[PDB]
Formats: structure tokens, C-alpha cells, sequence
């Protein structure tokens, strides 16, 4: 991150632009025998089980396009949203990178109990640690 | 990065190459964990208005969902970490960036994300 | 009452009966009056400008209605506060809320029902 | 805590709203032996009386609904919404999270004594503390 | 604990002969305001409802007898057991000693694997604290 | 109440409701401690009219009916008790009350009455 | 507290004055389904019970009346007249506030036997822990 | 209650009313935290394996089925905890036992439910 | 003053007497001290940036006009203040608001005045 | 400082001594055109009037006398007795000595409530600072 | 400066507004032997001269009525606005706050002395030392 | 009073001339308002709760009614005092009087009024 | 990770495909760590007489067969190692997980290899 | 001029004439660098992260690409100074500006433009 | 420092204002013995030259006007704005305080080297270093 700095950043958000992007959950990758991970995490409070499935690059390793599902819970499509928008444009050092604790307290009110629709994290937690398994890179996965 | 090259030197057919971005010296991954993080913290009607700045710790300071704040381990081990959404986090680098040892997991540009989703939620 | 989440427990098998909120952990309650202030006190041109939030330290800023220091008493004993009308007070945990030693007062809601009431007048 | 989030929350101010929704002083509560307070409190001298009556569910511990009354001064109206907007839909940790000192430097200019001008941190105390002891709970009463 | 003290303990558990004691759930309470808290708990991933009904001795503030259902899960019955053995015989403040994790991670095994075949404890403080607030002290709840 | 002062509020008219006991609540009841060493005794025709303050160890001088030692404890918990006859106590605050937060047995009030049951006994 | 202040106060004995008021074994109380406790001791070294019973309001938590009864030792009866003076006229936080060692070490005069006749405040540690759960609310009980 | 009474009750009129528990003030909640993990904790042909005692420190000891490891918070505070699923923990005495700051749960009687569920499965 | 009073000076036969303000007495010289220097702060696209209290440290921020930092005095005294235009300014309280122990002039609305004197020029 | 030398300084009590000297509500002062204060107190709850009106020389600067009344409670008559016997014989930098703390611990009993006969100090400080204003000295009043 | 609060102080002050709606020449004082001052301050041949009366009520001891003139310098206009300002609504203690450095180091700009074109509080500090002569109160004036 | 001629002046003309109260200033304050309280104390049935001064600082009696522990203020100040209802104070010498900082109230024989109105009420 | 997650996280949509085995680190040390240096210790007249653990510490005590105690090396480092067949490792972590930072192992199944390995032989 | 005059240089016949001023020289002026970046701080649209002072010492940074930590070099010597993109290098006042000892660079007025070139690009 | 005030100031680009008010490659300078200095640099990158010439008095020592030209990159005449808003109406101690890290890592998230863009200080660096040996003193250079 880098400041340009757009100061109407605020009154807009990326999150809708990067859903626009692709009509309709496409997106890019190269096919070899490695292969790009697929993830999904149901959390039953929530309903729904979101679909978070990386399209990576195999030859620089770089996420392309990551598109997510999100169903039931209105609160959970912008949790998924920021799991798309933070690791695109990032390598798998990049990707591995982020964190539950991201989502795990922007729909606080106390989160005694770690609600459901801040799950969204796990899904491409399922995707980029069965991308390293299937990529043939795993240490970084344990 | 060590090579100290991030040239004009090359016609940057060097550049079109994956690679990835290397913090030298060690004054140089502050301007980019609060380069990130601090962007959109201070001054707009629109939520966020300061950022406190202190000796020996450096963080963002947000009063929308509460902080993380980077401690200090006793001499024998450099750099601590803690929240009470994880636990004693416990801190280090391996790569000139900001490195949790939980799971060698970055925090370098995730905490931006927050900020940002401050306006969302 | 720990766990790691919310949700396969209470599937609309007892809806009737609702039941007071936890209060995990002892350090997340002070991220909770935080929370509060966000929208409370800011994302508006009028009135309030700004509530600092410092490392180590928690203020409150209000301009005329005073300030609040949320200070520590030395070693034996956890937080101190005083107030700038109120007189001293003095808070412990009990079962993970912050709760004060003289008529049982949490300051989780204290300092965010003047912010809220700097922008009335 | 709370958020909602919105630019335009605090352009209107919640107490009017509050005050407006509910119609006109009756609350929820349960009947059984243990009862709800009442907390008269008056001032011949500044000229306010109020009544800050809590009707709390007896069965689940959780303040329902309380209503203010303000007579005299028509700058205490204001002062004794927050001793029905945090109580309301909360808690018994929520009856006991206020201040007399709360809304009573606002006006002032902070001087050497304070103003009686507004006493309703005062009138929920005199209900809160009749349901500590008519609750019967005097854990936290002194 | 107590020292009984059985240095005969080898696999087996006194708990089966507790939950005998008296037919599920039915035990004996005393009438008045202080009606006993019922609690439930559901788990539609793993298909365990586990409800837990305290019977307590209003006068004396003893839980003369608590037992539990179990259905679903067989791992869950273990679990349910221990919260009722525990807490009969004894006061309200021993039966909120009670912790989750007392169940959660003595089920199996490493901190990775955790599932919803064990929220008798849940059940059991949907119960004890359920008991409180009818109780009418909010106190050792919170 | 945290002001500890509210003026013109209950003339007894309006009140016919629980009134609030003061707390200050860092020397609220030690006020309480001893309310019959400056009220009474201090020669007066029965004995132990002994009194001593030094500077935050203050206690009735009883030493037939027992006396407590106010010590503090080392930096982790605040103030350390002995008692002759049921060993030594950790103290804290709880509304202002000086008691150990193991029970809800005061000294506050113990003091108030042996000083003038030693009149008896 | 309310003083003259004068000395005329150890002159006489309060216990007498005290004894004087109401005598024996009646007082006022609120009557409702939670009772006043029933406070009661025994020693059979001298064959002699001691009754402390407190009849309180329960509607602002205040000891109206509590009346001892001694029997046997001559030196037990100023012993539970000083568990009557304290406890009248003030809260439930004052009822328990006192200790039996602060009672039993009086007539001490080191010996090897406290007696018999000091066994008041365990009669008054019966009416509280028998009122106290009866009232619903035993935080400060146990 | 610091009552230190050795008995002087069963004549049968106040045992027919209710004695529950009556205060340590320090001792007893650190008994029964440990006697069954001393009548359960080895040498037995099946029961757990062993827990291992210790000067200052205090511990139960299940193989993979997790315990409760207790520590000391930095002066200011007093006890810390660590767990495998419970996360970070405190503690402070205000409720007459051993008051967690996660919900108020008292771990005196835990750690004897954990060493028989280990024999369970 | 030492009135500490909830009302009670306006039943209007005093409330046309004089008496003491701004004397309660010692937080309120960060009260009124602090009147309207951070409110002038943020929320205005013109107006003056950037003034706001630290962790304790009270400060005047100016863009080129002048200075004002709280200092200490050498050993034997505290709170010390400097200007650039008359170099050593020493403080402390006198009998009510700061007064100069150089001289008495009153820093009290001082750095409010520049904060709006940087608006006008 | 004080010497007579008895011990019978509070056999009998300064106040009535006080009164006695110099009644009421006459005074001494000499004339010129800056002139003495009056003070007052109000409530007609309380009923309370507290007229403190110092008489005071101006060849000297000391208070000969200062005279109180008491309307509404007989507690305030107490309270105004020490405040015009410690401010006289001094000047008015030692006559600003006397805190409300003085007189509001006596009355006590301690409340979180405050009396109206805890206003003594307040009724000859609107004498005394209506004699720095009209003495045209406002170096004493802040 | 108070709560408002007013973040529309946008090349705006009403200080200018508040000398315009009182007068100028004269303001409000009482007739008696203390007498309110008159102030000066000039330079020649910058041709700067500024005229700040004082006219202090002699009862109250408050100034009500704080007068300026400025000549020569436009930019000393806004100078005299900050005598006119705070100086009011208190007394001579509150209002000798201001020092010759508050006003001087915001005219300009460059380091250590400045110009000479403010001299505003010069000349109110030649009006309330001349209201702690001819109000006769000389310490202040020291 | 620097003079220290205090007999050897008034024979009526300057008798008839006010004269200040002598100031030395500490052996003065202590020779005046430590047996000032010391007149009123014990050989009377009229109660009193004694003078002390247990370190060479007044630490006098005051244990059934108000907190008025006079202690010193931690280096570059003299005299730490808290009222328990107006607030805490230091106290510094303006005329040979301990005057407030805060407010400018003494305490030269306040002291003496508390002692006695605490045996009239 | 950095997870607060374990639940909802297995329902089998998500455990279908692999859920990592997860090092962290204050809460997978502490027994999955210590799950064979007391499991085979005792509760058995069998396996091998004893491992057991230091107080503060955690070593291995195989009879013979070998040794493992955890040291420290002075500050520059935090802990340390020694192995008898290969001179001293030294130990941190980086992942969670225990790592010699000398040629990379984890310590986390040395020391439950060889404990059963003993039992064999 | 080092007599610290500036006024009456200024009529115009000697203000025309080459004349240098705007040492500081560090008592004693912070108005050309500490808040000379106070009004490119936050009130307005563009995004600016830190100008905030610390605990009382000049920390100054530009959080964004900036940071240039003013600390103190260790004694035997004054200043030192942080750079992201050449390491840190000791500095000392030559003229009270803090100068560069490598070949004199001055970050006096140089952090005043990096915060207006960091929204510009 | 800085103060006009306005914080609009650097909301609009300051270069542009800059560049207008001096129309076209045409400074301002003086000539004797000592004469203006003269620096290029390159950077066939964007293939072109950038070419920042001090234009300066020789009787003040006050840069008048500094004149460049940039052609290639947008970003690269913006990064010669900067060179020349500080330089101008200042001496040659704030030709010699310029940083070559100033303008190098603005475009950037930091880097380790100069890109081409950023070598715009660099030409006003062999503007300084020539100029200040033509002037005849090459003191300040080292």
C-alpha cells in the first residue's frame, strides 16, 4: 500500500468494481498439471456455504482473479468481498499472508463468540492451503 | 532488496520477471506497514480522524473496533505481539517483513483492509 | 464459557428464553466502549471533531465537557481513572467487564453517552 | 459496541426519535413479588420534577422499557435520554453505566459546584437501587 | 474434588448411577418466584439436542437434582453426565464453575479438530443461568 | 451517584425509596472504619482510648479483643491483613468497602463495635 | 454515622437499650413468598441455644428488628447483643460484615477454651445463610 | 465468613437450616483444584498418566486432550492462564472463589471433570 | 471554593450574588484549557489542522506563528513553558487558574486564542 | 494557638459563646463608598435562608463582626456558628479559608447526596466575594 | 471558547461582531471613588496607535464593556479583536492572562521579534493597571 | 514577619495599628496549629480522637469523620492532601499560610473547627 | 492462519478437502508437546518407568536411552537445546511450532519416538 | 543577527540588504519543522497519516514514504536521524537547523514537502 | 515554516501555478566573475534529458527563478515541481539542503534506487555542484 491519495476513496468501495469485473465468476489462470486450489467452508449459523474458489498464474504465481459466493446472510457477501479484493494482484507469499483476525471484528458489537458471517476467511484458507498441497508447496500449509 | 536495484538502469525487461517486493534497510518496512495502514485513519466526516504516534511502538489507531498493539519481549528475544481476538501472538521478520510467528503470517497490508471497512460495517 | 465460535448451538431449540451476553475476554471489553464511539461521535462535519486513542493510554477528547484519562495506579492494583468532575474512581474486573468500585458502574457506555450528547449541543 | 454505519446517523439526534416511538409511558415487565422500581426525585428550587420509572422482565433480567417524565427546566428533556436509550432493550449491566457528572458539565463550563437543572442519572438511580433490593440483589446496591 | 478417596478408580464413572437417582429429567424443586431454568441446545451438523433442566431447592439455594437428555451424538452423553454429577448437592456459584472447554477439547483431540458432538455445558448454562435471572440476582450471571 | 455530591434531590418528601450509602470511594469507609474514635471513647471512663495513624495504617488499638495489621502485599494484588485467630487476608475495594474478595466479612464495621463492647467485656 | 457525640453512650450499656426495644423474638418484615431467615445455633456442652432470627424488609433491604435469646452461659448474652446494634437500621452488606472472631476472642485473657459463650455471630451466620437463599440471591453467601 | 469455627452445630436447629459454603480465606480453592489430580493421577492400571507437581507452579496433565497451565500476570495483577482452546485467561477473587474475566467460570472444580473425561475416551 | 454542590446557587437570591467559577480544581485546567484548542482540530475543509492532546501532553500546534509545548522545571519545581519571543516562562497554579511563578500572566486561554488567530491570518 | 488552658472548649461549645458576644444581626464597619457584602441562601423545599452579612472596618480590614440567621432547618444554625467564628478576627485572605468540607462532614452519616444545610460556606462566600468586588479588590475572589 | 461545537470558524470571528453591537465611546461603570482606567499605546512613525478603554462595572468587578480603536495598521485590527474577547465576562485576574507575545508572533511569520504593527495588548495592559492603581488594587499590578 | 522583634513593639501606637500574625514559616505553623488541636484533645468526657505526627509530617486524627492524611507530594512539590469531597489540593506557602495552588484556601484553622464540630453533631 | 477458529470450519464441505494441521503455539505447546513425556511415565506396572518433566521446564528422562534438557543461551537468543550424539541444537519457533534454528527438526515427536522406543528395547 | 533582533531591521533600508534568518536553534523554535507540517496535516480531503507529537520529545515522521525519527545520538553527542532509503546517519545542529554530517542536507524544510508530494503521486 | 493559512492549498496542484507564473525557460540572474551553474541529467529510460538550471543572484545569493525542463514520463515533471517551489525566493543553503530522497520515493512504496522519474533532483544536483565552484566557493558542496 501506497498513498496516491484519492480522497473520494472513502464515499466509494473496491468491493463492488472487483464483483463487476467478471461476468460471471470467471476468471484467469494457466493449466498444467499443478493445479489451483478449491475452497468452500460452511458455517451452519449462517446457511450458507460460501464458494471460494483462486484462479492463479503458474508461472509468476500470481492470484489473477479470485471470486467468492456468498448466500443467507447479508452480512456475510462483504466479509468474502474483502478476501478477494486484498489478495489480488499478490503472490502466494501475499495470499498466505492474511488472516482471519481481518474480518473477525468489522461486524463488532463484542464478539464474545466469533460470529458466523466472519468465516469468509476460511474459505480461501481451504483454497490457498489446497492450492499449496496442489501446487506442490506445502510447509507454509502446516 | 540486497541488490539495492530497482532500476532505470535496465530498459526493465529485468521487471516484467515475478518479483516481489524486499524491505531494506530497517527503517524501510515502517513506510509500508504505516504507509498502508495510515491512509485513510486521519480527518474526513466520514469515520476516523487521528492516529497517535509513540515511542517504542508504532501501530494503527483506529477507535472503530479496537487496536493491536506490537510490545516488546525481555532481552533474549526481540519484538512481541498480543490481541485479545488471538491470544499472545508472539513476533519476529523472516523476509525484512512484519512476520508473526503464529502461523509466518504477514500483517503488512491486511490491517489496511479494516480501515476501510470501517465505512462498510 | 469459551469456544471459537458462534453458531451449532441453539437452532431455534429454545427461542423463548434469551440469555445474558458473555464478556470473553478481559481486554476485549476495552475494545467494545471503542467500538461504540465510531459512529457515535464521528462521520459527521458537525460538532465533536475527534476522540484520540493513544498506545497504552485511552483518552476521551471533548472540547469543554472534559477530558478522561484512563490512567494505572501503581503495582499491586490495575487502572485508575478520574474524571473531571466525578472525583477519583477506580475499576477491577469482575466476571471480564471493567467494573467500578464505587456503585458498581461500568465505563464501557460512560464514555460514549457524552460524545453522542456533544453533538445535541 | 454499536455501528450501523451511516454518514447521516448523526445528523438527527436518537432521543426525539426514541421518545416519539414509544406511546406514552407503559412499559413491559413481569408481576410476581419481586417488582419494578419508581424513582420520583424533585427540586422546588430549580423547578424539576421527573420520574424515571424502569419496567424490567423479571424472567430473563433485562431492562425492556423505562420512560422519563420532565417538569421545570426544558434543558433537562435532552439529559434524561440517556437513562432510556442505553436501558432500553439492554441489561442490568447496562442500568448502572451512567454519571450525574455525565450531563451535568455540558451545559456548563465546568464551575466549583454544578447545576440541579437536570437529575435524571439521579431519578433511574432511585429505581435502580428500588430493584436491588425489591429484585432483591443487594450485591451491588452499596 | 474432595478426598473420598477411591484408590480402587479404574474405568468407571459413579455419573450413570447419579442420572438414576431419578427418572430423566424430572428431579425436585421448591414453588415460588424462582422458577428453574430450562435449557436446550441444538447442533444441526452433528444432530445432538441435549436439554438440561436444573430442579433446585429455592429455600436453600441447592440444586437438589439435575439430569440430563441426550440424543444424536453417543460422545455426548459422557459429557452431559459430568455437569449433572458435578453440581447436585451443591450451591448455584459450583455449578457456574462450569467451563465449555471442559467438554470441547477432552473430546478429541489435537486444537485443529473441534465439532459440535459435545455442547452439554451449553444446555447446562441455559440452565444455571437461565435459573438466575428467574432467580431474580443477575449477579453471579454477569 | 459518582459525583458524591447531589444537592436538591429528595428534601424526604419525594423520596419514600432506598437512599444510596456514599462512596468516594478511595477513603469513603475509612470514614466507616472508625465512626466511635472521634464519636466516642478517647477518655472516657472505660478503657482502650489508644488511637494511631500513620500514614495509611490506621486500625483501633484492641489488642485483648484482637487486633488486625493493615500491611500491603507484594506488587501483583493490593493490601495484605493478618488476623490473630483466622491467619492472614488479601484485600481490595468492592464499592469502597475495605474486605477481602473472598468473602463478604468487612473490618469496617468490626472495629465500630468492639471499641464499645470493650466497655462490657 | 448520627452522634450526640458524647460519652453518655459507654455510660450505659447499648445492649440493655437494645434489649428494651422490642422484646423477645419479634420484629416486622415484609411478608411475601421469599422469607426472613431463621437464625439458630446449639452447643450441647451447655445444653443452650442461641436465636438470632432477622426479620427484614424486602423491599429496601434493611434489617428492621433481629432479637437474640441466650440460654445457659451468663457471658453468651452481651455476645449476641452486639450482632442486634449493628445490623438494625442498616443494608444486607452490613448484615454480613462481621466475623465470629470478632466476637471470640472477648473474653480473652488468652485461654485454651473459647467456650460456649461465644458462639453468637454463628447464629446470625444462620439467619443470613438461610436468608440470603430464601431472599434469591446467595453471591454473597457462598 | 471467617467464622473459624471447629463445629458446635447438630443439636438439630441448625440443621435444619442451610450451611453452604463458608470462606478459606486462601487454602481451600487451591485444594480440590488438585485432589483429583492426587486420587486419579497415576498408578492405577487405567486412570490418566500422571500430573507432576510443582514448587510455584501449578498444572494438570492429560496427554493431547488439553489442560489448563497456570502462571502469573506481570505486577499490576496477579494469575495468567494458557490453554489449547481456551486461549489466554485471568483471574481475581470477588465472587468468593477464583472469577475468570472470560464469563466468571471458576477452574477449582474443572480440572476434575477433565481428569475423568480422559478416562472416558 | 470548596462547595462541591449539585445546584443549589440557583434559587435565584445568590444566583444574583457573586461567587466562585472554574474551581473544582484540579482537572479543570485541562478543561478550560483545552476550551476550544482541539475543537479547531478537524471536521472543516479550511479552518486549522492538526491540534490535539497527546498521552497527557498538552500542546499547541500552529502552522508558523508559535509554539507552545508543556516542559518541566529544572529540580525543586515543575511545569515549565516557553515562548521564542520571551525565552524561560515558569508555571504552576497560584490560587485557582496557572498563574506565571516568573510573574502571573495565565496561559489558560492563550493557546486557544492562537489556534483561531491562525484563521484570521 | 488556642489557649485558656481547660479542656471544657467542648464542655460547652464555641457557637453559643459566639452569639452571645455580639447579637444580631448588627455589626461594626466604618463608611465609605465601597461597602460590605450580603449573602444568601435559598430553597423552599428546605426552606433555607442562610443572611451572612459581614460588617466589616476599613482601618483594619478585619471582620469585627459577622452575623448569620437560619431560616428552614435547625441543622443550618450549627453549620453558620463556624463560619462566623473562624473568619472573624482575621482579614478577608484569612476569612476564605473555611470549605464547605468543613461542615458536610459533620452532618454525616455519608450520603452521595448533599444537604441543604451543607450551604454555610456558600452564604458568607457570596458576602465576602460581593467584598472583593465592591471592596475592589478581585485579587482574593479567583 | 466553549462546546459548541463551532468547526465554522471559516474566516470567520465573531469578535468583530461583538465589538460592533456595544458601544464604543463609553460602556458601564458605577460612580465611586475606585475609577475604571484608560489605555495607550503608540508608535509614531509607524503611525500606530491603538485606544482600549476598560469600562468596568465597580460592583460586580467584571468588565462588561471592553472598547478598542486601532490606527495606522490594518493588519492591528484583527490584533484588538482578542483584547475584546476573553477579557469580558471576567475579572481583571481572568483577564491579565494575555501576554504581548500572544498576539505579536501572529502577526508574522518571520523568527524572533516581529514588526511593531500589533500593539493591542500593550494597550489593554496600560488600561487594567490603571484599574489596579485607580481601583486601588496594587498587587495585581506587580 | 521578618522583622522577629515581637515584644519590644506594641505599647499603644502600633497596638492601635494592625499587625500581622508572626511567620517563621514552618516552626511557626507547627508551634500554632499542631497544639491548636492538642488544646481541644483528651482529659474531658467530651470525645476526641488525638494529634499525630507520625514522620515530622501532621498526620492528625481524623477517623470518624472526612480524610484529611496529610502526606508530601512526590519531588519538585511540597504537601499532598485530598479532600473527600472537593478534591486533592497542594499546598504551598503565599504569606507564611499554607495556601491552596488550586484554589487558594487555607487550612491554618480549619483543622481546629472539624475537631469540635465533630462532638456537636 | 491466524484463525479464532475451529469451529464451523468442519461440517464437510471444508473437511473434505484438507484442514491443515495448524501449529499455535500457546495453546498446541503446552500438552502436544508434553503428550508422551508423562503419558508412558506412569499409571502402568509396564512401558518404561519414567520420563519426567523439570518444574519450569520440560525435559526427558529416559533412563539411558538418551537425554533431552531444555536450556537457555544468554540474550541474543531465547532457549536452547542439547542432543548427546550430535553436541548442542539450538531451539525457537517460527511457525508455531518449535524449530533448531542449526539444521531445522521439531522437537514436537523426538520425544515421542523414543519414549516408546524404550519401551521396545 | 544572534542577538535575537529582527524588529527594527525591518522599516526597509537594511530588509532589502541580504539578510539570513530562520535558526531555530533548537530550544527555542519548532515551528519550522515540527508544526511546519501541522497545516499539511489532516482537517482537509488529502490523506496525510501522522504529524502528532509523542510524549514530549520530537519524533517527527511522515508515516507514509517519510520517516525520519528525530532521536538523539548517544552521549558524547546530539541528534541522529532515520532515513527509509539510506539508513540512519548522525546529524548535529551547524547553524540550529539539524544538518547532515555526511555533506549538510537539512530535513528542515524537506518533510514539508514529501506530505503534499504524497498526495500529489 | 508555512502559514497563509489555507489547507486547500496543496488540494489543487501546486506545479502547475508554479510552472504559469514564469512563461517559458526564463529566469532571473545576475553575471560578474561568478555565473550561473548549468546541469543535465539523464535517463534513456524515458529517453530524454532533464534539465534543472539555477538562474541566481550574485549580490544576494537568492535563487530568483530555477528553470527546467522534463519531457517523457507525466510523473517525471512533477518530480522537477518540487526542486523548484523550495529553492526559489531562498538562498544557496537551501540549494545545498535539497535531498536526492526527498522526491525518490513518492511515486513509490519505498523502493532501494531511483527510477528514472525520480533523477529530476539529480540534475539540480549538477546544477549545484557546478554552479558552486563558478561562484568560487566549494565550501558547501562537502
Amino acid at each position: 500500500g501506497s498513498h496516491m491519495s484519492s480522497i473520494t476513496k472513502r464515499l466509494y468501495h473496491p468491493k463492488v468494481i472487483e464483483h463487476y469485473t467478471h461476468p460471471r465468476n470467471v476468471g484467469s489462470l494457466d493449466k498444467k498439471l499443478p493445479n489451483v486450489g478449491t475452497g468452500l467452508v460452511g458455517a451452519p449459523a449462517c446457511g450458507d456455504v460460501m464458494r471460494l474458489q483462486i484462479k492463479v498464474n503458474d508461472s509468476t504465481g500470481v492470484i489473477e482473479d479470485v471470486k467468492f459466493k456468498t448466500f443467507g446472510c447479508g452480512s456475510a457477501i462483504a466479509s468474502s468481498s474483502y478476501m478477494t479484493e486484498l489478495v489480488q494482484g499478490m503472490t502466494l507469499d501475499d495470499a498466505a499472508k492474511i488472516k482471519n483476525t481481518e474480518i473477525a471484528k468489522e461486524l463488532s458489537l463484542p464478539p464474545v463468540k466469533l460470529h458466523c458471517s466472519m468465516l469468509a476467511e476460511d474459505a480461501i484458507k481451504a483454497a490457498i492451503k489446497d492450492y499449496k498441497s496442489k501446487r506442490n508447496t506445502p510447509t507454509m500449509l502446516s | 532488496v540486497e541488490s539495492s536495484t530497482d532500476g532505470q538502469v535496465v530498459p526493465q525487461e529485468v521487471l516484467n520477471l515475478p518479483l516481489e517486493k524486499a524491505h531494506e534497510e530497517a527503517d524501510d518496512y515502517l513506510d509500508h506497514l504505516l504507509d498502508s495502514l495510515e491512509e485513510l485513519s486521519e480527518a474526513h466526516p466520514d469515520c476516523i480522524p487521528d492516529v497517535e504516534l509513540s515511542h517504542g511502538v508504532m501501530t494503527l489507531e483506529i477507535p472503530a473496533f479496537g487496536t493491536y498493539v506490537i510490545n516488546k519481549q525481555p532481552p533474549n528475544k526481540q519484538i512481541w505481539l498480543a490481541s485479545p481476538l488471538s491470544g499472545p501472538n508472539r513476533f519476529d521478520l523472516l523476509n525484512g517483513e512484519w512476520v508473526s510467528l503464529r502461523n509466518g503470517t504477514k500483517l503488512t497490508d491486511i490491517l489496511t483492509e479494516e480501515v476501510e471497512k470501517a465505512i462498510s460495517k
